[PDB]
RNA sequence: UCAGGGAACUGAAACAUCUCAGUACCUGAAGGAGAAGAAAGAGAAUUCGAUUCCGUUAGUAGCGGCGAGCGAACCCGGAU
RNA sequence: GAAACGAUGACUGAAUCCGCGCGGACCACCGCGCAAGGCUAAAUACUCCCAGUGACCGAUAGCGCAUAGUACCGUGAGGG
RNA sequence: UGUUAUGGCGUGCCUAUUGAAGCAUGAGCCGGCGACUUAGACCUGACGUGCGAGCUUAAGUUGAAAAACGGAGGCGGAGCGAAAGCGAGUCCGAAUAGGGCGGCAUUAGUACGUCGGGCUAGACUCGAAACCAGGUGAGCUAAGCAUGACCAGGUUGAAA
RNA sequence: AACCGAACCUGGAGAUAGCUAGUUCUCCCCGAAAUGUAUUGAGGUACAGCCUCGGAUGUUGACCAUGUCCUGUAGAGCACUCACAAGGCUAAACCUUAUGAAACUCCGAAGGGGCACGCGUUUAGUCCGGGAGUGAGGCUGCGAGAGCUAACUUCCGUAGCCGAGAGGGAAACAACCCAGACCAUCAGCUAAGGUCCCUAAAUGAUCGCUCAGUGGUUAA
RNA sequence: GUAGGGGAGCGUUCAGUCCGCGGAGAAGCCAUACCGGAAGGAGUGGUGGAGCCGACUGAAGUGCGGAUGCCGGCAUGAGU
RNA sequence: GCGACUGUUUACCAAAAUCACAGCACUCUGCCAACACGAACAGUGGACUAUAGGGUGUGACGCCUGCCCGGUGCCGGAAGGUCAAGUGGAGCGGUGCAAGCUGCGAAAUGAAGCCCCGGUGAACGGCUAAGGUAGCGAAAUUCCUUGUCGGGUAAGUUCCGACCUGCACGAAAGGCGUAACGAUCUGGGCGCUGUCUCAACGAGGGACUCGGUGAAAUUGAAUUGGCUGUAAAGAUGCGGCCUACCCGUAGCAGGACGAAAAGACCCCGUGGAGCUUUACUAUAGUCUGGCAUUGGGAUUCGGGUCUUGGAUUUCUAACCUGAAAAAUCACUUUCGGGGACCGUGCUUGGCGGGUAGUUUGACUGGGGCGGUCGCCUCCCAAAAUGUAACGGAGGCGCCCAAAGGUCACCUCAAGACGGUUGGAAAUCGUCUGUAGAGCGCAAAGGUAGAAGGUGGCUUGACUGCGAGACUGACACGUCGAGCAGGGAGGAAACUCGGGCUUAGUGAACCGGUGGUACCGUGUGGAAGGGCCAUCGAUCAACGGAUAAAAGUUACCCCGGGGAUAACAGGCUGAUCUCCCCCGAGAGUCCAUAUCGGCGGGGAGGUUUGGCACCUC
RNA sequence: ACCCCCGUGCCCAUAGCACUGUGGAACCACCCCACCCCAUGCCGAACUGGGUCGUGAAACACAGCAGCGCCAAUGAUACUCGGACCGCAGGGUCCCGGAAAAGUCGGUCAGCGCGGGGGU
């Protein structure tokens, strides 16, 4: 889908996902201190294969 | 009623003769059943971890007071 | 984190000049009115600092 | 779409603006007697790509006389060319 | 081949959009082919310069209960 | 959707030379082009028919048929 | 070798299952027919091969008892970020904490062939109640309309 | 137009089918699983565990010993909570005596687990990458709940075995006991179990028991 | 040792190439006590009356016991 | 008993109590009628017209037909409240030197409806809007029930007549009664009868035999015994034992869980179809406003500077329709009437199961009903962690400007003794007191050097980050030293990035607000889009499907399942049945001639069940 | 070197409570005053500022005392790792190791440091 190649799996050197964090952000939030300032990167090394599958051509 | 439950976990984590490092976490708990010792500091739910590297110790003065402390190698 | 005409409410954070939200749960129950305090936004810090709506 | 697919925070924007040929400095460099890069010479040199501008990075190092002409140029390679002799060409 | 009219099963691990698909079917008209065609264009170079077909662009831009999934054009080569 | 433009049913209804349309609401600038008339080889598609060919079958294959839309079935379309 | 007498031993096959000789499923027999393929310069991997920091062409043209020409284009080559952009570095950031990438003591690819597998098509084969379009049917049957035909004989005995 | 809670024929159409069945030649090697989590998920799928193949790493694997640390089950105990027997005292508390506890703990094993190392014997693990199957097991011993301390019962933990496991034994009889099939052989020794006869093997030896056919279906 | 993964090969048709066989006679069928670790192959005989083995390589419309499979032929229920 | 009757209907298992029926009632319809067929203001059917036609209910006849309209439906009234397009245009915003060229968008006004008032019940419907008038009544309504009594019979659960406690009788979904009617239903009686105790004889066509002709279902292979046990728990192929020469014919149907139909019951499948409604959604249809076809003459009301509009009224060349002469029309004409309406086209809103496309969860010792899904604390949990049940208990979906940060200071529950509105506790005092209290809520752990209680000062309930670890398949979740920009409390070391911790929450998509300026398809802006923050979530089927949704099928279909129920068998033996032990006591005296309080120990596999073992 | 006191640790009940005795100006405490710095939501009780006498009573220190607490064997037993069995069952046994609790004997009301002060 092209929902893909805008979403967080970016196709990096090495080859794996370029995640981030879905905790919270837009709504349902207002606890906690810096829970939110959680917008970094994640990664994962069970899931880099059944995600490329899907925007590796078109890099 | 068979309603209602929950997974839970805690305990130890590092046992003593281990070689820990600066950020180990070394035993959760609810209470205050262990306490912070030398080179060992206490999260807000009295979860036990490591400032730097060094050596899991522990220590017992009759129950009541436990205590976990850290011996550097070098 | 339910959201009715209940008492207490979520609130957003202003600041004189600065334009900076804390987010915070106050509450209509007590003392409801005073809702200013001094949170430095990314600034010189030292602001006047009212969640106040 | 709902395995991990769909459920990621990602709204993000696609522009996909110009995209420069990445020329090596180690390619003018070291190898070669100055063939003049110009801008025809140079598809001979291995950076035939055309339908997109000519962009110039430093990465080898070999201090040597030569002189440039690519489309567009780092800070840092310009103050690389010059510094060992050339001169960066740039359109006006 | 063009035109008028115009499904559903299916998919969406259900189903009202969308897909299926403007497909099947129906009807009208013509030929050894039609359609299309001589710019109130394409497009960004103050450029190419009827139409159609092939390759490429490219599965890109984009579209989509932003889901399934659908999906160009210009530049250029070539038939003519 | 910020949604242009083309098209169309129903209501309305401009100019034309210091003119008109367009260039993804809009405006200025800039740039391209100038409708409301028509016709027009070739490249393209398909194939009843013909020739040739085959790492195509050799008849429980191959078209359904080594001839037959015949025997046979149904009121019929049709099946075979 | 063929056949037999006798002793010992010995719970059809397949499927489906925790478990089958199953008193579970399938099968009269035999011959024949019959089930993991094909396509997309698709994606990915193993192997092999010809180039090698380069690697090939598609359409097509000219020739075909044979093949070359054709470099529009694609993959190598620099990453990082939402993007501008910057660049061996960039994004968060008001400069030092980290993530991603080079440099790591060190690692090049691409084209084609075969093959594993994925994607998209009916995708191992056979099979349902159903939905939709078009068309054929009232010579069976349920009715209407028009026009013809048929109901031995006997009994009871209304109005007027 | 002989079978209508929506006719027949043709076409879309080889509709879909988490369904059922079937799925064809040969030997060699390894060798599963029916668990966790998620699911309009429960007889289906994703991921993980578990399998195989290649490369790299190349002993970090395994068992065991030693040392160290941690966890409150069995048992027990009455010191907290609840319950509870007799008596004294003047209902409660207190005292003497005596108890019971998954949700009591003054105490507290065996065992287990993590880590370090190897004093020792063996052998594998991990990482990357291609392809999988399996996500409906059953019983027995032991430790629990549920059930009438019933069920070839259900639901968990754990060991073995069945599952994909032939052979011998238990009359027959996956699950039990003993044992893991490379093949060939008119060879030998053994295990579990037996050695009168029908099947191979001492109608064996010594000292007792039961007059019963107990053995060869149970209790107050 | 099942699902499964891996390895080495047999057989069938078509094709290129090579050595050939065939009227004193191929393929096919039929009998068999030989050979190879399996898939299989060979010798001889009988039948038959025109074509077809082996080796290497390539390409699949490639290997049957089953699906209440399909087609054809022939049985049992019975001389009922 | 029912239905009045004649009649009629499920071709092919229901001819009946169904339907129809004359009769009655409500209600619509002014005649291009209502209504209906239809792509079509065509055409036709109603139909060549108000005791005529359509629809509905009841179903001859006789006596009759109550109470309640809250709601729903409908009719009528209708001040007001709300409501679409449109009319109208202030404000706001963008671009340009400007003229100007363009987005967003009101107050008011604006149709049918809805809300609101009343009425209508042979309207749905009830017997909170009121509650059973007549009649009937255990009657086809009957549960407990074979009710009670009476009649018939030697004996009656049904039948008839009454009573009454009418589980749920009831006056047009009509109540009650009724002559006649009936291949209808029920009971009794007479007659007769091989219907029966009970079979017998006789016959005729077939079975039997011979000659001729010659099938079908089925079929893994067969050399195919009985008893017991075992095996998936129903044995001819297993074991043991017993019996049993080989091979037919005529015959009986116990077995081969016999043959036919992949089960029509049941469950499953995010299978199908038909049918319902106040499930969702749309549409035929229909009502309605505006705008065309669509004009003329006046009055009032609006206003601007000749008119532009709304309404009322009236006339007529459009249009519609009728008659006469050449019935359908085209034609010209006398005219007749309606006539700016209607019709029709576009558009707006409402109504809408007539029609259409679909949804309607799962776990579950079958399913349904009930109950229950997330998170937190103990127990189960078998001394790491983890570990299930429809196993045993109890909570949460918040709260707090302070219960926060920090800085200082205080130490509890309870008992005893003595004291005043007390007289139990409590207020006060003094001792004892490892705290047997407290910590906002559930529970555990933990706390006396406090995470118990107070006071001063403050807003660290900060921002930019985070080595290294715990935990999960993933996604999430959890702890955290240190560093930086700035602050808070204390003299200070130092601590603080919410509250003793563990629940007080939820992905993505979409959108709102502030901020910042990255993009912005010729350029420069702008719309918009991104980013930072943050808001909207009983999405509680709580890893969540759709922006948007309920039932029925005995008229049912299909794909499956002994993977899942009801029959049977099997396992078990709560229950059921029986036996046995002890013995108080009854039995005049006396435990045991008989009987056996309380309570115990077994057997059987005939009850109701459990489980779901082989057969769907 | 002897001893004592004071302050502060390790140790954190085998070093604790109770009872009893000893200590008087080196040390400690009470005590005295306290309008102000400071402070008890009331009290200078406790904090606190300035300091004689008196006393050691209380507190504290030390010593005896161990009635009570605490600590706690040996032996045996419960249970269990391993192996091997029995009953229809609830259960239970043998072999080999490890090994409780409680109770009893008994044990002890500490010991070990640093600094400062005053005495012989
Ligand atoms: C009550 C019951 O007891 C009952 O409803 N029993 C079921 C059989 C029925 C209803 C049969 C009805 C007859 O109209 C046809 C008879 C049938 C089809 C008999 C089928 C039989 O051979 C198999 C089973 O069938 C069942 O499903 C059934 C569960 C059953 O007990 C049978 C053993
Ligand atoms: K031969
Ligand atoms: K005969
Ligand atoms: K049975
Ligand atoms: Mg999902
Ligand atoms: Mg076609
Ligand atoms: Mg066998
Ligand atoms: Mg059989
Ligand atoms: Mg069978
Ligand atoms: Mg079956
Ligand atoms: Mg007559
Ligand atoms: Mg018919
Ligand atoms: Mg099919
Ligand atoms: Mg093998
Ligand atoms: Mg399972
Ligand atoms: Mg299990
Ligand atoms: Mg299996
Ligand atoms: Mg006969
Ligand atoms: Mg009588
Ligand atoms: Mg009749
Ligand atoms: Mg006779
Ligand atoms: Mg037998
Ligand atoms: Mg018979
Ligand atoms: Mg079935
Ligand atoms: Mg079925
Ligand atoms: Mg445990
Ligand atoms: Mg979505
Ligand atoms: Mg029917
Ligand atoms: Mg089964
Ligand atoms: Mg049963
Ligand atoms: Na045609
Ligand atoms: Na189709
Ligand atoms: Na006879
Ligand atoms: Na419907």
């Amino acid at each position: 889908t092209h929902k893909m190649a805008k979403r967080r799996i970016k196709i990096t050197g090495t080859g794996k996902v370029m995640a981030f964090k879905s905790g919270k952000r837009h709504q349902n939030t207002g606890k906690s201190g810096d829970e939110i300032r959680g917008k970094g990167k994640g990664f994962v090394l069970a899931k880099a294969e059944w995600a490329r599958m899907k925007l590796m051509l078109p890099r | 009623n068979g309603r209602d439950s929950n997974p839970k976990y805690l305990g130890v984590k590092k046992f003593g003769g281990e070689v820990v490092k600066a950020g180990n976490i070394l035993v959760r708990q609810r209470g205050t059943k262990f306490k912070a010792g030398q080179g060992v500091g206490m999260g807000r739910d009295h979860t036990l971890f490591a400032l730097s590297d060094g050596k899991v110790v522990f220590i017992n003065k009759g129950k009541g007071a436990r205590f976990i402390s850290i011996e550097a190698a070098q | 984190a339910k959201d009715g005409p209940r008492i207490i409410v979520k609130m957003e954070s202003s600041a004189g000049t600065g334009f900076y939200y804390t987010t915070t749960k106050n509450r209509r129950n007590t003392q409801a009115k005073l809702e200013l305090k001094k949170y430095d936004p990314v600034a010189k810090k030292h602001v006047v600092f009212r969640e106040k709506k | 779409r709902s395995r991990l697919i769909a459920r990621l925070p990602k709204r993000g924007f696609n522009n996909v603006g110009t995209t420069y040929e990445v020329v090596k400095l180690s390619q003018l460099q070291d190898l070669e007697d100055t063939t003049f890069d110009r801008d025809t010479l140079e598809a001979y040199r291995l950076v035939r790509r055309k339908n997109r501008p000519v962009k110039l990075l430093a990465s080898g190092e070999i201090s040597r006389a030569v002189t440039v002409h690519v489309d567009a140029a780092s800070a840092a390679a310009i103050k690389a060319v010059e510094a060992a002799g050339g001169r960066v060409v740039l359109p006006e």
